């Protein structure tokens, strides 16, 4: 609820593999909450992409971000550095769900990881080999 | 002098070599009046870098009344390595332009001794001016 779509892109959509889940595309415009509820009583630029699906529910990923979201703000108030990302879900009907999805995602069945690594930032004589190698760490 | 230190390997024993030829073959280079400050001037900027938050960001580094950068490794034992290695060419050709022409280098060491830039931080470490000092009663 932090944001407005602004416009609905149309031949975007796509259906995921699991069971038909979709995918829906907008262009949405980061504004707030109370301004927000103005707008839409009345009627930062980015492309959000969500995934509903129909016939499970997964109110223990909501537990599991609740868990997520407090480690992330003991960690934020203490002062470390450790990365974790909390997307955003919600149960809206029996068995039916709305996911936030993460653009731009490599996961390891698609690519040795080590060699690839090594291909793209050369040996250790370069920083942005280290710079990989510490957020991998964190 | 600048490149005698590169983050590669060949580059600087190359370097290094050229160095020995050019002031081998040109005496009167080692009793200069330009060429020791920029020396100084290195060595306070790298012992300078030395001791910095190793986790901090921009390795990189400026050295004054001169257009040129300098970039670091990562890790703390070679930077004290570098700086290490660094810290001996400095002495052996002090030593070596003393053991010729004393009164004018000594008049050039008295002469830098007096910059006013340098007393405000003078009350930090400067390893510049100790160098000098040292060297000259050494």
């Amino acid at each position: 609820p932090e944001a407005i779509v602004l416009d609905i892109d149309y031949k975007s959509g796509t259906p995921m593999q699991s069971k038909a889940p979709y995918l829906a595309k907008f262009k949405v415009k980061r504004c707030g909450v109370s301004e927000l509820e103005k707008e839409g009583l009345r009627c930062k630029i980015s492309w959000q992409a969500a995934i509903f699906k129909v016939g499970d529910d997964c109110r223990q990923d909501m537990l599991a971000l609740q868990i997520i979201d407090l480690f992330k703000n003991i960690f934020q108030l203490v002062g470390l550095d450790l990365f974790v990302f909390p997307y955003r879900v919600v149960a809206t009907a029996p068995g039916c769900g709305v996911i936030e999805c993460i653009p731009d995602c490599t996961s390891r069945d698609q690519l040795g990881m080590y060699d690839y690594f090594t291909r793209q930032y050369g040996d250790e004589s370069t920083l942005a080999f280290q710079q990989a190698r510490y957020n991998f760490i964190r | 002098l600048v490149n005698f230190n590169h983050i590669h390997k060949r580059i600087r024993r190359v370097a290094d070599k050229y160095l020995s030829g050019l002031v081998d073959k040109f005496p009167h280079l080692l009793w200069s009046g330009t060429v020791l400050k920029t020396m100084l001037d290195i060595l306070q900027t790298l012992s300078l870098s030395l001791s910095a938050d190793i986790h901090k960001d921009q390795p990189y580094y400026d050295i004054p009344d001169a257009p040129y950068r300098i970039t670091v490794p990562d890790t703390y034992e070679a930077r004290e390595s570098i700086v290490k290695d660094f810290a001996a060419r400095c002495g052996m050709i002090l030593q070596e332009a003393m053991k010729w022409a004393p009164t004018v280098t000594k008049s050039h060491l008295q002469e830098y001794l007096n910059k006013h830039q340098n007393w405000v931080s003078g009350l930090s470490q400067h390893t510049g001016l100790a160098m000098a000092t040292e060297s000259i009663l050494h």
